[PDB]
RNA sequence: GGACCCGGUGAAAUUGAACUGGCCGUGAAGAUGCGGCCUACCCGUGGCAGGACGAAAAGACCCCGUGGAGCUUUACUGCAGCCUGGUGUUGGCUCUUGGUCGCGGCGCGGCUGGGGGCCUAACCCUCGGAUGGGGGGACAGCGCUUGGCGGGCAGUUUGACUGGGGCGGUCGCCUCCUAAAAGGUAACGGAGGCGCCCAAAGGUCCCCUCAGGCGGGACGGAAAUCCGCCGGAGAGCGCAAGGGUAGAAGGGGGCCUGACUGCGAGGCCUGCAAGCCGAGCAGGGGCGAAAGCCGGGCCUAGUGAACCGGUGGUCCCGUGUGGAAGGGCC
RNA sequence: CUUGCCCGGUGCCGGAAGGUCAAGGGGAGGGGUGCAAGCCCCGAACCGAAGCCCCGGUGAACGGCGGCCGUAACUAUAACG
RNA sequence: GGGGGAUGACCCCAGGCGGUAGGGGAGCGUUCCCGAUGCCGAUGAAGGCCGACCCGCGAGGCGGCUGGAGGUAAGGGAAGU
RNA sequence: AGGUGGAGCCUGGGAGUGAGGGCGCGAGCGAUAACGUCCGCGUCCGAGCGCGGGAACAACCGAGACCGCCAGCUAAGGCCC
RNA sequence: GAGCUGGGGCUAGGAGUGAAAAGCUAACCGAGCCCGGAGAUAGCUGGUUCUCCCCGAAAUGACUUUAGGGUCAGCCUCAGG
RNA sequence: CCGCAAGGGGUUGUGGCGUGCCUAUUGAAGCAUGAGCCGGCGACUCACGGUCGUGGGCGAGCUUAAGCCGUUGAGGCGGAGGCGUAGGGAAACCGAGUCCGAACAGGGCGCAAAGUCCGCGGCCGUGGACCCGAAACCGG
RNA sequence: GUGGUUCGUGGAGCCAUGGGGGAAUCUGGGCGGACCACCGCCUAAGGCUAAGUACUCCGGGUGACCGAUAGCGCACCAGU
RNA sequence: CGGGGGGAACCUGGGGAACUGAAACAUCUCAGUACCCAGAGGAGAGGAAAGAGAAAUCGACUCCCUGAGUAGCGGCGAGCG
C-alpha cells in the first residue's frame, strides 16, 4: 500500500507453517517485535501465529 | 477484413453460448488492499450489461 | 494469461446419443456390430455421455465422459487408440 | 503549490437515504428500512422510534434491516395473515 | 485644367428583387417594406454629402481548435560537435612502485595493476632543390564501445473551470443549510471537517448509572477531593459535523481475537465501474452453565482503474521428451 | 575626465590529495543440468575515466551593490549613535 | 383497429391527421441490360415550341406548329439520377 | 377499484440533438436592479404550435390548421366612426 | 569616395547573404518556388438534391487536457411476442 | 378574343387581407450571411470484412484457388478449409456437466427449437470514402 | 553494438553482420528457439539453372464504357 | 573483343522521410511507403537445403487459394499481424 515509513507500517504473519500468510496493517507506535496470534494454514486449521515480517 | 481490441479480448472477457459475455469480478484488489478479508470473498465474475456491445462485438467472430 | 508463442495439443468434441443417432445413419458402414470412428462430422473422436449408450457397439476412439462410458457398458464395448 | 482560504466556498456531495419498501408492501429478504447500513436488520416490522407508536409492513419473510436508531430496529414479529397454511 | 453643353469611342467592383418619403412607436432591442398618422403627381440633367447599418477584405484587436510557424532559459527528450576511460593496424630497450593469493613480516613465488625514459622499423607529418634525409612516434590521426558536457541545433509539450482571456481562485471525498417537505438539482451560494487512525475504542461475559446545581469539610477561597440531596442524559462516545442513543455505543474487570477461510438467499444507490447490507449453510475456534453474540470498531470521510513490475505460497504451463529461464493461479 | 564596492550562487581558470561513479579487469560464492569429467549464467571484495562533489583564484565574465529606531537640529535625514 | 371483403370495393364509427433533425411505409419521372412464345416511325424517331382531358402528386396522355433521323419497351433488372 | 379506452412492457435494428430561451410560481445570488444569470414545479417555442386577439408584437387570453370561396352557433375578445 | 558604375562570374534558399529591421533572395520569404507525400488531418465553416404517407424529439444527468465535441443514460421510430 | 361558345381566355380600377428566399440560429423581414441573370457540371458511392432484417435452397448447411467444357461462347467436376454439432475452465483436464473449494451455497451452461449458404437492404470497421475549405510539415 | 523476423530490449533463438578475440576436417561441425543431458535433422563459410506469378509503350478482341464542359486533359495544321 | 546511352509500367539491390492515426505527443503508425541512386532483364526475384517441424513426418525455388485476421508483437493502446 501507501508506504509511509510513518508509525504505518503493513504486516502478516506465518502459521507455524500451516504455511502461509494473512493480511494485516500495523503500527510501531507500541509493542514493536511484539505480534502474535492464531488462526489456521491451509495447514489444518488453527496454528499459532507470530506477525514479524 | 476485421480483427478485436484481440486486447480486452485478451484481459477480460469471453462469451457463453447464451450471447453474453463476462470478465472476473473486479473491485480492488491486485495492487492496494491491505484493506480487509470477506471483502477478498469479493473476486469472481462481473457482468455489465449494454456496453456489452461495444465489446463482443468489436470482439466478434472468434472468441 | 495468454503465452509467450505458440505450443498447444489437442483432442475434439465426439459424445453420446450424437452417435447413436446420426450414427444410426452411420450403418451405411460399420453400424452393425459398430466398429465406429466416422468419419463424417468433427476431428479427434471424442464420447459425450448425455443420452443412453445402446446399437451395442465397440469404438475406436480417444475416451468419453463417466456415464458414457459407463451406458457404454450398458450395451457394448470401448476401444481406445494408439496406446492406453 | 498550495492552496487558499478566505474563500470557503465548499460545496458538499451525494448521500441516498430512503425508506425502501415503504410500509406494508410484498415483503422480500432484502433490504427492510434504510438510514443507516452497517445496519443491523430485525425481525419483520419495526414500531420503535423518537417518534412514540410503531410501524406494520404486512408483508414477512426471512427478515429486514435497521438504520442505526432513527427508524427503530425490528423485532415485534409481524408475518402477516398471508402467513399461514399456503 | 477637368467638370458642363457637341460629335467619335466607350469599362470597370457591388449587387436576391424592387415602382424605396418624414414621423412617432415597434421587432432581435438604432427599419423606405410592420401599426397609426402627415405630406405625397410622372420623369429627368448640374450638384451636396446624410441614410440605405453603403463598396474593399469570410477583423489583423478578441476568445475558442488537446490548429501552425519563428526566437528564448535550470522546460522534455535527443543529435551534431567537444572532453573522456578500455580496444585496434600502436614495435623495441631499460628504470620502477602497488595489489593479490600461495609458500604489522621480510625472503620468494605466479599473478596483475601504476608509471620514466632515446630510441623506431606502423603511423603522420616534413621538406628543403629526387624516391633520402629530417621532425613527432605508438602520438596520434583515425574504428569500434564508455561516459560527459551540449538550445549550436531537431522534434513535442506548456489542462478545465472563467457569469470576457489573464492575475486572483478551484478542482476528491465526509456534514449542515439551499432541496419548496419521497427521493434529487446549478451557481466562483452559504459555513466546516479528511488522504488519520485505535494492536486494543477489537470479540464477548460480568458490573457502572453523566454532565451540572445546591448544602457540608483536607491540603482547598475560580476551577478538585468526599459526604448528603435534585436530574425526557443538557454530559458520554480519539478526531468535522449531523443521527444516535444510558436500555447505552457510553465508564471498569475477566478471560479471548472470528480485526476467520469456503460462501452467501436477497436488497439498498446505479447510465460504468464502483460503493454498500446481509440472515442462513460448512470447517474451525472464543465468551457464557446456558438462550445466544463474534466474519474489527456507533456510523456516514481515512481514496483509485487496468495495465508496468517485487516477494511468501502453487507444484497449473514449460514451446523435440528429462528439467530450468520464463508464465499462468493465490 | 573618470571608471569604485562585493566571487556566498553562476560561467570559467586552476587543483586533483580525498568521496563518487561506466564500460572493464579481476576472484570469494551461489545456480541449472550433470552417473562423472564437464557444460552454460548470476557473480562480487578490490583496482579502475572524464565528469560531479570538495579547496582556491576569478568582474571592460553573468550578475548583484540593505532595512528600520535614536540624536545638535527652538522645525528637517543630518556630525554622531 | 374492427364488423363480411369476390380480386375489386362497399357500409359504420372509433379515430386522429400542423411539424424541422430524425424513424418506419408508398409512389414519380432520368440514361442503360432484358426484346420473361415484346418491336412503333418519312402520312416523323427525338428534342423543341404551345394547350381550359388523366393524377392528391412528382408525371401522364393527347391535339396544333418545328426538325431530320431513330429507338420505344407491356416487366423485372442496373445505376456517374 | 376502476368508469377508461387507448396508453403500457420486454427483446431487437435504425437515430438525433450532449449548449435554449420566454412566463407563472417557490427558492439562490444580485442594490429582492436588468429583456441578468442559477435550481426547481407546469406551461410555453420549437423556422411554423401555421389562425384569433392585444393596433402592429414567436410568444401573454382563447385555439389544435386533411380538403370543400359566395351556410349556422359561439370563444377569448368586441359592437359612435 | 567605407564613391557611382558596365561587362564577366561565386555563393542559395532551414540554406544563402545581410555596415543587420528578420531585412532581400524574380514584385506579399518570420523560413523561397514548381512537381511529389496527397484528395495530409481540419470537434470549425459552408454546401447537402423528386413527390407523398404515418407518428413524433432534446437543448437534462453521469465521466472526460472534456467542455460550441462525445461515451452511457433519459426522451424517437419500426419488427415480433 | 370566344378552334374544346350562354363558359372561359388576357389585362387590370378599386378595395380586402398580406414582411421577400436560403444556411447557421434562444430567436430573424431581415440591417446576419448566401446569391446580379440565364443555361450545363456539381456532392452518402464501391470493395473486402462484420452486422441485424428480409427472399428463398437443403438442416449438417455451404464454397475457395483450379482442372476440364466453351458464334452463343453452356456450366459442370474441384472437398484443404470455415462457421454450427456441448460447453465449462488460466490450465491440467473433465465433460451434458463443469469451474471456486473441500463443499452439496453460487457463476457459466444443459434444456436441441438447429443453422447455413446466397440474394437483395438499414448499419458498423478498414479504407481519400457525404463534397470542396486553410495556415503548415516532409522529398526531389 | 544494430538488422530482418510476428518479437518493440524482452526467459528471446535462428540467419545476416559494425568492432575484438580467432576452432575443429566424419566419433568433425550448426541445428530443433536461454541453457543441459539424451534423441532426431542437416552437412554450410564458391557458382549456373528455363517453366509456374508481375507490368502495359506497343497490336488485337470485347463493353448493363462514354459522347463532345463525359472520355486520356488533348476525335485531328494541341502538350501547340 | 564487350560496354557504356536510352526506355510509360513492372524487377531487385544501394540509400531512405515527415504528415496522419494513437482523438496530445517523445515509443508506435503511415513503411521499407513516397522519392533519389545504381544496375539486370524481357522478365528479373529467387533457386537442390548447416531447410522445415516433430506423426521417426516432410523435402527445390516461385506463385494462387487456405492456413489465419488465428499462434503472436505492443505507452498490451492505436494498430501491426
Amino acid at each position: 500500500a501507501k508506504d509511509g515509513p510513518r508509525i504505518i507500517v503493513k504486516m502478516e504473519s506465518s502459521a507455524g507453517t500451516g504455511f502461509y500468510y494473512t493480511t494485516t496493517k500495523n503500527r510501531r507506535n507500541t509493542q514493536a517485535k511484539l505480534e502474535l496470534k492464531k488462526y489456521d494454514p491451509v495447514a489444518k486449521k488453527h496454528v499459532v501465529f507470530r506477525e514479524k515480517k | 477484413p476485421k480483427m478485436k481490441t484481440h486486447k480486452m479480448a485478451k484481459r477480460r472477457i469471453k462469451i457463453t453460448g447464451t450471447g453474453k459475455v463476462m470478465a472476473f469480478k473486479s473491485g480492488k484488489r491486485h495492487q492496494n488492499t491491505g484493506k480487509s478479508g470477506d471483502e477478498i470473498r469479493g473476486k469472481g465474475k462481473g457482468f455489465v450489461l449494454a456496453k456489452a456491445e461495444w465489446a463482443r462485438m468489436k470482439l466478434m467472430l472468434p472468441r | 494469461f495468454k503465452r509467450p508463442q505458440k505450443v498447444q495439443e489437442e483432442a475434439a468434441t465426439i459424445d453420446v446419443r450424437e452417435i447413436d443417432e446420426n450414427v444410426t445413419l452411420l450403418a451405411a458402414d460399420d453400424v452393425a456390430e459398430d466398429v465406429r470412428d466416422v468419419a463424417d462430422d468433427a476431428d479427434y473422436v471424442k464420447v459425450l455421455g448425455a443420452g443412453q449408450v445402446r446399437h451395442e457397439l465397440t469404438l475406436i476412439a480417444d475416451d468419453f465422459s463417466e456415464g458414457a462410458r459407463e451406458k457404454v457398458e450398458g450395451a457394448g464395448g470401448s476401444v481406445e487408440l494408439t496406446d492406453l | 503549490a498550495h492552496k487558499k482560504g478566505v474563500g470557503s466556498s465548499k460545496n458538499g456531495r451525494d448521500s441516498n437515504p430512503k425508506y425502501l419498501g415503504v410500509k406494508k408492501f410484498g415483503g422480500e429478504v432484502v433490504k427492510a428500512g434504510n438510514i443507516l447500513v452497517r445496519q443491523r436488520g430485525t425481525k419483520f416490522k419495526a414500531g420503535q422510534g423518537v417518534g412514540m407508536g410503531r410501524d406494520h409492513t404486512l408483508f414477512a419473510l426471512s427478515d429486514g434491516k435497521v438504520v442505526f436508531i432513527n427508524k427503530g430496529k425490528g423485532a415485534r414479529f409481524i408475518s402477516i395473515e398471508a402467513a399461514q397454511t399456503e
